[PDB]
């Protein structure tokens, strides 16, 4: 009977973000000395150089979290993650210009990484 | 991974089958169906999605499918579905409604809703929003008038006046071409949307016509410049011949008819029955039957809505200053009180339940307050199912079918009514872009953002010399659509075709957005969405008692009414 | 707070009728204003109290007598009018000719 | 004859060698130099000496070396000087800076400062004359941002927002050609200079690019909409070919890369970055590094300005609300936390006093106060000078150093990273005039008379019901300046030099004065007036302790200010 | 007095707190906008008597308890926010669920 | 009421009185403005009251001394000017140096 204005009254179960697409966890580790934080939508490819994990299996992913939240990862701090599938069109264009096309590019994205120092092209 | 509902709720607002309590009242919305992709959701700000190559597009230009604004997660309240959505506004439009976002990464991008450099967001996440209310009963008396009805959720004035002139603080007439010209140019500083209604009274035509060549966007026919069978006729054969709608306020008095002579003297034509329960204003007592009829369409003014104990007791001032009344004439005062019934107000409750009226309105500062259009309507609903229970049409526990119903009644009717549902009056894909974000805990009760062509024009905000536009004062504010030139692109003055065939708005110099008024003469009560209900109203001349199929229709006036005293400092 | 407009305008009848009391407890007569202020904002405190319209009505005619103001000041007053949210929404109250 | 040094300064204002105290604070400024001729000073009044055939000239026309206005007796404090003059203004620009009044019969009259026929005066004796302030870091958030300003002593608003859309109340960005055009019209309305900065974001050049061509006057860079490595480069591309200035909100999240990473993309271009210590944004720790580089404009935004017992407590929660964050989320409070920092805020007041930090700014509305800059400029100077002593550059006990290189943190400095110092930013003949009067006892605090184009546009006076302006309540009010049509003269709207010559006025109908942006990508750190230094800024991953030339840079927060409760209601 | 458009505008949360105040004291439950104004006027006054920022972010929460307020507006007031000139000029105080 | 424009703002001196009578109250030095408003509002009421011009141009030096006030108000209050309707209409009251 306690009127709380506007309140909500959600139904029943759960909500499962990212269905359908495949999962897959890494090992990812921050060699920096200053902490890193990386949101839900990024290419995973794509973040900072100094973040230590195999680069090849961020191609085309993303971190399989909530929509708008984030990873952290303290100086020297190595954390298992999981990734989930870019969708739509599978194009990634800009952020640190390692893509600028198709994900699919496996060999051009890694190439690019290497040269610019980012960290666990094998 | 999974999220629960609840944090769900409060991260991206509601989804599928979740419920929201309107206000303080009652009256719960159910989410019927959403658009987003989950685990897509769109979300601004620090380390979110919208952001370049990830949730924004940094590839395209603005004409390439990109939104000039993306209202993120709302939830909308409307006559066409109560539901999660993106809503997309481009050039002042709204353009999409569905899925915003980057279709590089997200799945089920809706294609022209791109957020790219160009886009502009506004964060709708556990909000409701709705289509800004049109407002057909408007006085032109006090320009203070406009922000008291951007503060409750109005963006159209639709009326007539030229200020505290006794002619307009009786009736919405903009009379003459001089007067009207006049009013169309101080609508150039109002911010809001306004469409003029000319004097709907003559026995020649070209006096009446006129008006409507001269920049009116339709008629009023007042008993208080003589609703004769000839003002009624003249009238309406201009609207007939205009494209143009007529508002009526029939003759209390029964001077010169009865109820039956004003419909033969309408004759089957198109009108619009203003206050329809009369005691604004109609053939006594009995002027609420025309909202039975197939040609007529009907609205109430707010005052009456809903019956409380203390409705009776306020109205007969009210109604002898605005009909400039005398209390030492006997026959003023015996006009005044015939008006003035509470089993034809318990009546208008129920008949806005059964979808029998299907429009509200204010009468501002003639019979009516121009902020709690929204406001009372609401009221009414949550009275109506405390008292009638819920509807035999809702389902899942939940008060859709009635919120569908009486959003109507302030939203797309009245714009279909006055021949600009093109434009306004609704959410949907190729309307103007009035919105109204509420906050659930004030709905239909103070708006936190109005807006009106793409920018924001009123807001709730606080302190402008603070660090962050929260702390206090909080009040209702002006905002940059409002400001310069940007009031000319924000609003929408709408005229006849006539006078926009005839040069009009380049004649006066007027800058705004010009809309056209149309297809307000083939139309009737079988077009007023989840109100289309015709009956024989049969209203007992001598007890005034309303009877519906047989039944009588009555109710009790409430001590208390939701969405007032937990919000409101006077 | 969520001020609208009303809202604003009628903190300054509150404020207009604190000056005017102060003015009769130092033994002024009241004038115009002054007397129209303290009937007003005793009209809108009413309603928040949870009074009803027609108990207004009648109590508006015995806040201020005569004695209480200036000469000619209660044939000034036909009637004093305000609105205000009542338990039941907001509300209309006219006090006719509130001083004998 | 002879009149004594008191007596002199009462009557005419402070003369060479004379000192002022700057309000309550401890800061002293002294008089370098006189324009006048002792005898021949000009005033104005009830038999004074500007009339006719006296020090007003009778012979010649406007057009003749006479003046539309003249300032008395001024004390000027500006980066090029403080000194005494009067001043002339003509066509809304300053033309003289000198000694004003009639060549028939006074010494030493400059030649085009001829009080005539034509000649407005201004009292200026006993107060300090200041251009107007250079407000870089401006959010369009609430319309009622403007008088605030005025009322502090600012007179130009660059930055960007559409009103309390959450874009704009995180970043200062009109989006996209539509918004900017909404907003340059929306302008003509606001009584002060505006700039608008497009959304710097993007990774093909035409989307960031089209912006300016539709009337941006330069980019903001912010990380809420990624601040990535490709945003920057682009970003920078277009405003070398543009010839506009960039904003840097840098990525605090170091998601993308760490500050060298940034400067690594940024490339040796020009840019200017935004709350360079960081609370306001950037990369967590080490973002006030930036301030060491020559490429780099570096400014403050003012809640960190100056450091106090109280500022760190009210931050966190500002920060959340400014930038859409979430207290359930731990990771946006984690990002929030990693942005306060008393170490690097303390550093910030050292890095002020070394003319290390060259600009203030407000933050207006997203963590900024619009009518502090000016304030809190001369908070933090008054803190160094108690802490740190007076300048070693410093000479007959003043703290003129001092005073010129603070003035010129919210004057001059921010007028060249924009490329609009040809305009505004300093007296100096040649640029508009753009003038503020201060009493000094109010100096800083609240400004007696704002000029803008040669007409007053904001005044603190008194009763409008007055026989005299004099009278309570006196209060900051519009001006003259601000009303109809003078609006358009008295300010000035900073376009890009594309949009003036692709004819963006005309296309929107804009009547403002149109000022061009230009010379903003051939400058540096050595441009910036008064605070030029260029030095390697060590800051401790771990500790977050700031370094320069070996030597650590810390100082105690202050329990009390000056300009503070002496003087504010509350 | 030199009023700048803050001062201004903060003049009326005490106009608000004060009528409040007197609602309060002749028996009434308080309502939303009456709520705020009270535990705001309360914020900015704290400021003006030299307490500290830390102090009025906890203080705030012990103003105004659940009994004296109506049914649901200790939950429909989150936080309440409020600028004011300290000692050490203007800050904000932030007060989470000041009415449990 | 009929309110008139300058009736309207010279409400909010009387309410910067009443706030700065608080304050002076509990025990705070007052500041410039809070001095300027309770000697304003001082000079208005006295009008109201009936008082001369020329009584008020002596009474406003003795409604504030230098210990009611912080350091340097006394200094940068050089006089204060009101106007209000005497008995014989409006009338302009200058107090010089009303805090000595
Ligand atoms: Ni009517
Ligand atoms: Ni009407
Ligand atoms: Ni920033
Ligand atoms: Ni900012």
């Amino acid at each position: 009977n306690y009127i709380v204005p506007g309140e909500y009254r959600v139904a029943e179960g759960e909500i499962e973000i990212n269905a359908g697409r495949e999962k897959t966890t890494i090992r990812v580790s921050n060699t920096g000395d200053r902490p890193i934080q990386v949101g839900s939508h990024i290419h995973f490819v794509e973040v900072n150089k100094e973040l230590l994990f195999d680069r090849a299996e961020g191609i085309g992913r993303r971190l399989n979290i909530p929509s708008g939240t984030a990873a952290r990862f303290e100086p020297g701090e190595e954390m298992e993650v999981e990734l989930t599938e870019l969708g739509g069109n599978r194009e990634v264009f800009g952020i640190s210009d390692l893509t600028n096309g198709s994900v699919d590019n496996k060999e051009l994205i890694l190439q690019r990484a290497k040269e610019l120092g980012y960290k666990g092209v094998e | 991974m999974k999220i629960n509902r609840q944090q769900y709720a409060e991260s991206y607002g509601p989804t599928v089958g979740d419920q929201v309590r309107l206000a303080d009242t009652d009256l719960w919305i159910e989410v019927e169906k959403d658009y987003t992709t989950y685990g897509d959701e769109a979300n601004f700000g620090g380390g979110k999605v919208l952001r370049e190559g990830m949730g924004e597009n940094g590839t395209y230009t603005r004409t390439e499918n990109v939104l000039d604004l993306l209202l993120t997660n709302a939830l909308i309240l409307d006559y066409t579905g109560i539901y999660k959505a993106d809503i997309g506004v481009k050039d002042g439009y709204i353009v999409g409604i569905g899925k915003g976002g980057n279709p590089d990464i997200m799945d089920g991008v809706t294609p022209n809703m791109i957020v790219g450099t160009a886009t502009e967001v506004i964060a709708a996440e556990g909000k409701i929003v709705t289509a800004g209310g049109i407002d057909t009963h408007v006085h032109f008396i006090n320009p203070d008038q406009v922000d008291v009805a951007l503060a409750n959720g109005i963006t159209t004035l639709f009326g007539g006046g030229t200020g505290p002139a006794e002619g307009s603080k009786a009736t919405t007439v903009t009379p003459g071409p001089w007067n009207i010209e006049k009013m169309l140019k101080s609508t150039e500083g109002l911010p809001i949307n306004v469409g003029i209604l000319g004097k709907g009274h003559g026995s020649s035509i070209a006096p009446i016509m006129e008006q409507i060549d001269a920049g009116a966007a339709g008629l009023k026919i007042h008993e208080d410049w003589g609703a004769t069978p000839a003002s009624i006729d003249r009238s309406l054969t201009v609207a007939d011949e205009a494209d143009v709608q007529v508002a009526i306020h029939s003759d209390t008095l029964n001077e010169a008819g009865f109820l039956e002579d004003t419909l033969r003297a309408i004759n089957g034509r198109v009108i619009h029955s203003f206050h329809v329960e009369g005691a604004g204003g109609g053939h006594a007592p009995d002027i609420m039957a025309m909202a039975g009829h197939p040609n007529v369409l009907p609205s109430s003014t707010n005052p009456t809505r809903p019956f409380t104990v203390n409705t009776i007791d306020e109205h007969l001032d009210m109604l002898m200053v605005c009909h400039h009344l005398k209390q030492n004439i006997p026959e003023d005062v015996a006009f005044a009180d015939s008006r003035i019934r509470p089993e034809t107000i318990a009546a208008e409750d129920i008949l806005h339940d059964l979808g029998i009226i299907s429009m509200m309105s204010t009468d501002a500062l003639a019979m009516g307050r121009a902020g709690e259009m929204v406001l009372r309507t609401w009221q009414t609903a949550d009275k109506m199912k405390k008292q009638r229970g819920p509807l035999a049409e809702e389902k899942n526990g939940s008060d859709n079918f009635r919120a569908k119903r009486y959003v109507s009644k302030y939203t797309i009717n009245p714009a279909i009514a006055q021949g600009i549902a093109h434009e306004v009056g609704s959410i949907e894909e190729g309307k103007f872009a009035d919105l109204v974000l509420w906050e659930p805990k004030f709905f239909g009760v103070k708006a936190d953002r109005v807006i009106k062509g793409g920018i924001i024009a009123y807001a709730q905000i606080g302190d402008p010399s603070a660090s962050i536009p929260t702390p206090q004062p909080v009040m209702g504010r002006r905002m940059y659509g409002t400001v310069g030139d940007l009031i000319h692109d924000t609003n929408i003055t709408f005229m006849s075709k006539s006078s926009i065939q005839q040069g009009v708005p380049a004649k006066l110099g007027l800058k705004r957005r010009i809309g056209t008024v149309k297809n307000c003469r083939n139309i009737g009560k079988k077009d007023m969405k989840w109100n289309d209900v015709t009956t024989d109203i049969d209203i007992n001349p001598e007890t005034y008692e309303v009877k519906v199929d047989g039944e009588v229709l009555t109710c009790e006036p409430v001590k208390e009414l939701p969405m007032a005293q937990r919000y409101f400092l006077f | 707070m969520h001020l609208n407009p009303a809202e604003k305008e009628k903190l300054q009848i509150f404020l207009a009728s604190e000056l005017a009391l102060k003015r009769k407890a130092r033994g002024l007569k009241l004038n115009y204003p002054e007397a129209v202020a303290i009937i007003t904002s005793f009209i809108m405190e009413g309603a928040r109290d949870g009074k009803t319209v027609a108990m207004l009505m009648e109590e508006g005619k015995h806040v201020l007598t005569r004695d209480d103001v200036m000469e000619g000041v209660p044939e000034m007053i036909d009637d004093i009018q305000a609105e205000a949210t009542f338990p039941d929404g907001t509300k209309l109250v006219t006090v006719h000719n509130p001083i004998s």
